[PDB]
Parts: structure tokens; C-alpha cells; sequence
């Protein structure tokens, strides 16, 4: 406690890093809000997916 | 509006378990400091005390 607010600063930096990682994942994966479903019948011109 | 990760400042009482080996008998301190014949500085005696 004589040293000061080092631990709070490190915890804040790590929390910001984790929030930034979650933001990166959300901004790289949640591009579209409409969850489209694949059709049950697959006849895409002979292309096999 | 958010979620914060913080520390703790609480205090708790103490419960202790003490494990000490099976030992009963004294070891000689009242005769090494009370001996009449003491060794010299070149030929200092060395006694293992257990
Ligand atoms: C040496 O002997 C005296 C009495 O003879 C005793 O009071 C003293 O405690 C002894 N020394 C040690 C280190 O026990």
C-alpha cells in the first residue's frame, strides 16, 4: 500500500485487453444480424458444399 | 452500467492445525555450557545434538 495504485492500473489494463479481445471477436464475427438457415434441399448446380 | 472486477478487503479468524513429530526427551544444553574442560580454538569440539 506504500507503493500506490500499481495493482489497480495493471488490473484495469488487463480488463481493457479482455474487453478489446471480446470486441474484436464480435466485430469480426457478428457482421450480419439475420441468422439465415440452409435450405433442406441442396441442388446448387452440382456444387457440393 | 457495466461489470467490474475488483479486490477484497475482508478479514477472517484463524483456524490452525499443528503437526509436530513424536519427541519426548530433553537434549543436553545444561552440560555443554557448564563443562569444566573446554576445548581450545584450534581443536574445538563438535557435538551433534539431537
Ligand atoms: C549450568 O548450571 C547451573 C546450575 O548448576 C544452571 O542454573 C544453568 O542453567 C546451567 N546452564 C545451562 C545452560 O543450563
Amino acid at each position: 500500500l506504500q507503493y500506490g495504485s500499481f495493482c489497480t492500473q495493471l488490473n484495469r489494463a488487463l480488463t481493457g485487453i479482455a474487453v478489446e479481445q471480446d470486441k474484436n471477436t464480435q466485430e469480426v464475427f457478428a457482421q450480419v444480424k439475420q441468422i439465415y438457415k440452409t435450405p433442406p434441399i441442396k441442388d446448387f448446380g452440382g456444387f457440393n458444399f | 452500467k457495466g461489470i467490474y472486477q475488483t479486490s477484497n478487503f475482508r478479514v477472517q479468524p484463524t483456524e490452525s492445525i499443528v503437526r509436530f513429530p513424536n519427541i519426548t526427551n530433553l537434549c543436553p544444553f545444561g552440560e555443554v555450557f557448564n563443562a569444566t574442560r573446554f576445548a581450545s580454538v584450534y581443536a574445538w569440539n563438535r557435538k551433534r545434538i539431537s
